Parts: structure tokens; sequence; C-alpha cells
């Protein structure tokens, strides 16, 4: 996990187009017609982790190995969803514990463009200021979504600094990043916020919520994976 | 009809791209809009039929 066969090249509003297939765990969650409504991350061949607010159902599909959603010829994997595991602690009011697991009916075929992201340990500490990356097909301007996968490097923010803006809206299962010239936007939800852990890309956050106008000077809020990973491991072990 | 039927569509702070319907009193029809996934207001429906049955004529 966490090691792309195709290395990404770095240097979402104000992000940049990603190297095709360089974020192999990034999936597109689409309805039965092919309409992209959220992103997600493969954690292994049979499971995808995304946001609870995305409201995924077994009627939706997981699209892996995609880069250009405007390309009909591009080879991808349209995977059916067997069951949806929404964290029962998801708070629809505060948006806390915003995570859901998707169990595929048929396993994804890992390859150069399709593989898993690593999961952190509940005790992992990703220091504020750490430069991480988020990816997705969300709006690049606050408008239709970009066809090609976008990426952006952004710093993790301390809870104290995040709260300077969002105040008490920041809960224990949330982690902030951004306010640095880039911003996740509509369509990016459920997607990954990854940071390197001993050289391997690890899922630190899941795009959740933020500026209602996708302002690049405001902290973006993500589901804090370290606070939810035990729930993840438990769900996998039981299913 | 409920006054919430007269409110403009509300995307919310979440970052999903979910298609929902809202009643547009200016046109007298329910139209689609992008919902972010959380904190939906009441003029937000999963189908045009639900929207018309709740807000039609407002």
């Amino acid at each position: 996990c966490g090691v792309p066969a195709i290395q990404p090249v770095l240097s979402i509003v104000n992000g940049e187009e990603a190297v095709p297939g360089s974020w192999p765990w990034q999936v597109s969650l689409q309805d039965k017609t092919g309409f992209h409504f959220c992103g997600g991350s493969l954690i292994n061949e049979n499971w995808v982790v995304t946001a609870a607010h995305c409201g995924v159902t077994t009627s939706d599909v997981v699209v892996a190995g995609e880069f250009d959603q405007g390309s009909s010829s591009e080879k991808i994997q349209k995977l059916k969803i067997a069951k949806v595991f929404k964290n029962s602690k998801y708070n629809s009011l505060t948006i806390n514990n915003d995570i859901t697991l998707l169990k595929l009916s048929t396993a994804a075929s890992f390859s150069q463009t399709v593989s898993a992201v690593c999961l952190p340990s509940a005790s992992d500490d990703f220091a504020a200021g750490t430069t991480c990356v988020t990816t997705g097909w969300g709006l690049t301007r606050y408008a239709n979504t970009p066809d090609r996968l976008q990426q952006a490097s952004l710093p993790l923010l301390s809870n104290t600094n995040c709260k300077k803006y969002w105040g008490t809206k920041i809960k224990d299962a949330m982690i902030c990043a951004g306010a640095s010239g880039v911003s996740s936007c509509m369509g990016d939800s459920g997607g990954p916020l990854v940071c390197k852990k001993n050289g391997a890309w690890t899922l630190v956050g899941i795009v959740s919520w933020g500026s209602s106008t996708c302002s690049t000077s405001t902290p973006g809020v993500y589901a804090r994976v370290t606070a939810l990973v035990n729930w993840v491991q438990q769900t996998l072990a039981a299913n | 009809r409920p006054d919430f039927c007269l409110e403009p569509p509300y995307t919310g702070p979440c970052l999903a791209r979910i298609i929902r319907y809202f009643y547009n009193a200016k046109a007298g029809l329910c139209q689609t809009f992008v919902y972010g996934g959380c904190r939906a207001k009441r003029n937000n429906f999963k189908s045009a039929e639900d929207c018309l049955r709740t807000c039609g004529g407002a």
C-alpha cells in the first residue's frame, strides 16, 4: 500500500492536473448513470473508504483506475457495491465521524493504476505543518467538474489554528488542512488527504466540509482517520 | 404551501456533488441543484415528484 507504480509529480481550487494513474487508490463514486458525486480511496481489493455524508448506496458504483472522466475509451473498472457500512456514530448535525466503508461485490483487480492507500495507526501523530496531498474531480472554480483528476499539496493545521476560524465546529474526529492557496470543493468529498509515513502514502483525512465558497484562505476540514481507523479495522475484521 | 418552498436552494458546507430537487416559485417547477451532502434545508428533495407534491403551486 501507499506506493504508486506511477510516481506522482507535485508542484480542487488552485490545484493541478495529476500524472495519469499516480494516485491508484483514488476512485470515483458514481450513480447508475455514471454521474460522479463523491471520491473515495481503495484500502484493499475489496474495500473503499469514503465520507458518510456522501450517502452511498448499493445502487451506486465504484470506478477505479480512472483519470479522464471525459474519455470514453479510457480503460477503467466499474465495480458494484455489495454493502455499505456507514459509521453509526456519524453525526448528521455536527458532521463528526464522517466516514463510511464500501464492500465491493467483486474485488478490484490491482495494477499499475489501481492499488491501495495505507491506513495509519490510531496513535500516529502527523504534525501540523506537514505537507500532505489531496486529490479529486471536484470543482476547480466555485460550473462543471474538471474531466481530469486534480491534486494539491497543502499543510496540516493545528486544531488551535483551525479553531481560530471555525471555532467550536471542529470536533474530535476532524482534522484541518489548507488555508494555503488551495481548497477542496464540491465533488471532492470522500476523497483522500494523504501524507507520507516512512515513505508510504497514508490516509490521514477524508474530504468532508469547509468554506461554502471553496475559499483558498480558509481551513478545509477532513474526517480524522486516526480517530476512526479502529472502527475501520473492526468493520473489516467482522465482514 | 410551506414557506420553506420559497427559499433558494442550499448546497451546504459539505463537499459532495449530489443531485437534488428544489421548488422554484419563479418558474412554478422543481429544478435540480447540487447538494453538498449535509445540513439540507427543507426545499431539498430526492425526486421531482416529492418536490412537486410538497411545494407545487407555492
